[PDB]
């Protein structure tokens, strides 16, 4: 039923899509720290459904021990942060479960944690998933990609450190 | 050549010295008792506070190696409200000082609630109905000793705040003065029309006797023998002021025995609708500026609870560390309303409580609670300046004591999602004093010749855990609601 | 000859051994480790339970020097409602012990009362809806483990309290028996047909495969080799017990890491409008009888909470003296709802709060409310007793470890306005089984031979402070209103 | 206006009036612990303006702090608890002046706290002013007088040690 066992189809900073569903602007997350990317700047993710992956081979930093959010450290030296939903916290950890561990190295695609898109559809405040760098001050050129992305492949941004 | 600035304060006493450079030299901090005779009541002995501003002096001069023929003037900053009452014939204290924290005349504001007062005394003094200020406090004094009007209408009672005792305590009692600042903190000044206000002095029956002289931020009072005393002014306006805040829109956050947040509105006072005060501060001159203060009794003053009540830690320095041994207070919330809540809660009944504790929460959790009411009251405060003001800080000006707790500031810039910056003096304060003192007496002309000695030593960013900034500040919502209203009337 | 008694209780497990002439011989306690995985949540470890009961006993034999050939019985008090789960094959545990404590299983307690179970649920059990129970706790069990139900119809996974297991893992496997009064406590059970709730079974699915055999509170359970368990009793039936409590209107106060007041009802089943739960007891063979009960979390485990996460002194003990050092609480109050509040407030959804606090409460006043709420709790079970029973104490008769604390005992006293006698042997938890034991063995014949060593070492009598009593539990009040529902769902 | 200053007209175990007013009886104290005896035997007082004094020589034990009350240790070895009203303590100390101190040593008639009747008149729960022996058990006889009686003046109770 599930084809994880399965092979599958495999194909400047190239950032992969840690989660699915459609790209949206960082200035639509109903969040001022995001919009107005004080935290950092990236794009948005309505989502496809299941699970939140590496999106870049690097070390996991935090995981929000809610487990809705992580960060995570490229062997590029990039810090991504990625956070589902906004408000999530408060499920209190109710739709996510955790794959992954605050401290191992990954690749992209490596599943992080997972979830319910559904419980987290009528529960959740907002669905919207920001991706951002938080470091944005280590680099030069940030380029943000648009339209349809899929889990571990479609790309969402790149850059230039 | 320098100026000596004295800063008098809730917790201690100190004495800075500044070169034309205005380069701090050397400084002098005694602390002092603080006494509980009873419930939510705060007195500090007049005496005392006066020795150990004195003796700070002498030692601040020696330590460095000056004499009475180096120093230019005297700067004065002090605790606010903090009223005073005392024989002018003696030089004696007719009661203990009584402390802008203590809650005693409460019910006295009930009345002042009861008859209307309201109204008039928010647009008049810019103030709220609260045993906070001056007013309520000598009202209470005259009442509790047999001879005391009377007395004091053939005034033979003087009047007064910190500065003012401080000062004639030094002027040897020619010189009975208080500045703008200062007096505005009263209850019974107005501040549209600059003076003394007729029916709050009525009201309150208070006689016009044993009000000293109201004056200028810098001007010369006199001089006194250790010369000129140029500059005077309340703490929270002197940081304001040495932090440049100076021009509209400009704000600062104070992180010391309370917390006080002041933005200077220039020469309009604007009304708050959000629990702000409206104040006096200080123009580039020294001149009259009006301002939005929000004041918050308990912040560094937790710290030391814990550190001498509590007995959790040997020093307020400690709590950084066994706060960071945590993540998370586990649940536990600490609301600090030992004195009741100021703004913008103003409830003087309210008395401090813990919440949200089970077995596993220990004395880390607590701590550093105790570290978190600071930004969150913080917090309270500025959303009601940015609703009052309408404008947005982008970042946060601040100083104080408490502010070398890299875990709080940070803390701090997460929960409100800004950026904190953190200048490379803390010792505001004083500077703020300093200046308005040269300032008077040329020894600076211009406070261009300072928009240099105003480094910034760090800035603090919202990490990432600022997503979760809405979770936590509910809490303290929730649990500051709780707080409330516990003692009776 | 001698018997010995094993009491596993909340904190530690202990190995008590008495003689023909019921003395207390030698004793072993060994304390182990709680286990907070998050909030309000408590669990042991079931290995640990057993190494330390196991350990305890035979380090007592030992200490005191007895073979397998002078030991007449083995008696067996528990903590209750502490559920585990286990597989069969193995003798392994399938998940951590769930202490009566833990709040875990608070939404599936939404879910009967939204059902419409409190009712019946009370009815038959004579219990009331909440976490404290067993039944709730073992279906999140099978509802958090795949191969569970299923696994359990099959019947591979046994069910079963503190008696039970500890019962199995000597009768090596072979005897999976629960008495009666440990059985009550299970929200499954029937009171009025005892036997298990046919209705409970399903509403909550569980399989009677996985339930044990239950039997009367002195009967041979089995033998084991250290030599048969004769007596079987909930730790706080047992002291009952142990106190003589057995006759109509007959009452006691335990207090111990919980406080736990109960009262014989003969044999007729009380129906309580107060609060309260109606549960069974023993009737002087050991027969059944009922009871009625009011229980409460947190005692004696606040002070172990100073005393372990807080820090605020070494040894329990230590408190009398702090909390004396000071003559009131300065207005401070503490409600230990550290695992929510049970009678008769019953809110799984309160924590722990402090209350009252101003600057010059230390921890001196802390401790001692923590001493006090003590007594309030005690207080607040007492009226609802009364209420429901129409008998008013005049005395009421105490054990557990808290009890050596003159301190709280008086404070007691005073708050109740009663007096308060302190038997000559505090272990009379350990005492209550013994009998049972003894008694079922042929070891004693009577309870007769028994109304001497139940001395009483002290009394205390209410002094002039009793006046001061009601203004002080208002305050309680007061507080224990804003510690409630706390957490959210 | 006070005679205070002048010289007044002066006159087994005799206890004096240390309150004055008409007597009652302890049982009619609506509080169980006075009614009940259970702190102890004695009597109660109605009362007629001004103060509280010494009942007997002795030594003055506690004085609650929210001065409504007090007790002391005769020199004849009896306890003495006088308790004004019925929770009191609950006025704070409002109509409690603290004339005597917590440990000197009294005659009768001595003054040992002051009141206001009036604002006590209204304010409080009750009047009723028990005057109780704490250590029943170290006295053989107690006997209970009645009606009127005076400050300082008047004996309500005798009692055989
Ligand atoms: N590292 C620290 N963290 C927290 N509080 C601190 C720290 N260092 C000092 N303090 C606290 O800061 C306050 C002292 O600040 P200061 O500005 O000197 O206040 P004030 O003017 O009221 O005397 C105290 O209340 C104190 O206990
Ligand atoms: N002097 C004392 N004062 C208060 N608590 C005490 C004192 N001595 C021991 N304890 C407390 O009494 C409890 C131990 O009582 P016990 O009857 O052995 O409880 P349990 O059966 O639950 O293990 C503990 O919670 C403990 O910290
Ligand atoms: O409103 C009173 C303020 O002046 C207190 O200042 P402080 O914290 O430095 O003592
Ligand atoms: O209701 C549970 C009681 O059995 C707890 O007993 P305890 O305090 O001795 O551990
Ligand atoms: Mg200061
Ligand atoms: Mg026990
Ligand atoms: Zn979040
Ligand atoms: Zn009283």
């Amino acid at each position: 039923g599930l084809f994880d066992k399965l092979k599958s189809l495999v194909s400047t900073i190239e950032i992969i899509a840690p989660l699915s569903g459609e790209i949206v602007n960082i200035e639509d997350v109903p969040d001022v720290v995001f919009a107005e990317k004080i935290v950092g700047d990236g794009i948005a993710i309505k989502p496809t459904g299941n699970k939140m992956v590496a999106p870049v081979d690097g070390t996991i930093g935090k995981i929000f021990e809610t487990n809705h959010a992580f960060s995570i450290e490229s062997d590029s030296g990039v810090e991504l942060f990625v956070h589902f939903g906004i408000d999530t916290v408060e499920l209190k950890g109710e739709g996510f479960k955790r794959i992954a561990e605050e401290g191992q190295r990954v690749k992209v695609g490596d599943t992080v944690i997972e979830f319910d898109l559904p419980l987290l559809e009528e529960k959740a405040k907002s669905t919207l998933t920001p991706v951002v760098i938080s470091n944005m001050d280590e680099i030069k050129e940030l380029i943000k990609l648009s339209g349809s992305v899929t889990v571990g492949e479609t790309p969402v941004i790149r850059i230039k450190k | 050549k320098y100026i000596v600035a004295l800063d008098q304060g809730t917790t201690s006493s100190r004495a800075v010295v500044m070169d034309h450079d205005a380069n701090i030299i050397s400084v002098s901090q005694r602390e002092f008792e603080q006494i509980y005779p009873k419930p939510g009541w705060v007195e500090h002995d007049p005496m005392e506070i006066w020795a150990t501003q004195s003796s700070t002096l002498v030692e601040v001069l020696a330590k460095a190696d000056i004499s009475s023929d180096q120093i230019a003037a005297i700067g004065i900053t002090n605790q606010r409200e903090t009223t005073i009452v005392w024989e002018k014939e003696t030089g004696k204290p007719i009661y203990n000082a009584i402390v802008w924290q203590c809650r005693r005349t409460a019910e006295i504001c009930e009345h002042l609630k009861r008859d209307g007062l309201e109204d008039y005394i928010r647009s008049n003094t810019g103030l709220v109905i609260d045993p906070y200020f001056s007013g309520t406090k000598v009202k209470w004094i005259l009442d509790h000793v047999e001879g005391s009007r009377e007395r004091a209408r053939r005034g033979e009672l003087l009047f007064g705040t910190v500065d003012t005792w401080l000062i004639w305590k030094m002027t040897q009692g020619r010189v009975h003065v208080t500045d703008y600042t200062n007096a505005s903190r009263t209850m019974l000044f107005n501040i549209h029309t600059l003076d003394w206000d007729d029916k709050m002095l009525e009201v309150l029956d208070i006689p016009r006797e044993m009000l000293p002289e109201v004056r200028r931020s810098s001007e010369v009072y006199g001089q006194t023998n250790i010369i000129p005393i140029s500059g005077i002014a309340g703490d929270q306006q002197a940081a304001l002021f040495g932090q440049l805040c100076v021009k509209e829109g400009m704000a600062k956050n104070t992180y010391g025995t309370g917390c006080f947040m002041l933005m200077n509105t220039g020469e309009k006072a604007v009304k708050s609708e959000n629990g702000l005060l409206t104040t006096i501060a200080c123009g580039p001159t020294g001149e009259v500026n009006y301002a939005l203060e929000g004041a918050v009794f308990m912040a560094g003053a937790s710290i030391q609870w814990l550190r001498d009540e509590m007995k959790l830690i040997n020093d307020a320095y400690d709590s950084e560390y066994f706060a960071t041994k945590v993540q998370n207070t586990n649940g536990v919330y600490v609301v600090p309303a030992f004195t009741g809540l100021g703004a913008p809660y103003w409830d003087p009944y309210a008395r401090g409580a813990i919440f949200g504790l089970t077995r596993g929460v220990n004395a880390n959790h607590i701590i550093r609670a105790t570290l978190e009411s600071i930004a969150y009251q913080t917090r309270d405060v500025l959303e009601a300046m940015q609703a009052d003001s309408g404008i947005r800080l982008h970042a946060l000006r601040v100083d104080g004591g408490a502010v070398a707790n890299n875990f709080l500031m940070q803390f701090q810039s997460d929960i409100l999602g800004t950026r904190v910056e953190r200048p490379e003096v803390r010792e505001v304060t004083a500077l703020g004093a300093a200046y308005l003192a040269g300032l008077a007496v040329g020894f600076w002309q211009n406070l261009d010749e300072l928009q240099e000695k105003a480094v910034i030593e760090r800035e603090f960013r919202p990490g990432i855990e600022t997503t979760e900034r809405n979770y936590r500040y509910a809490g303290w919502k929730k649990a500051v609601k709780r707080a409330m209203a516990w003692e009776e009337h």
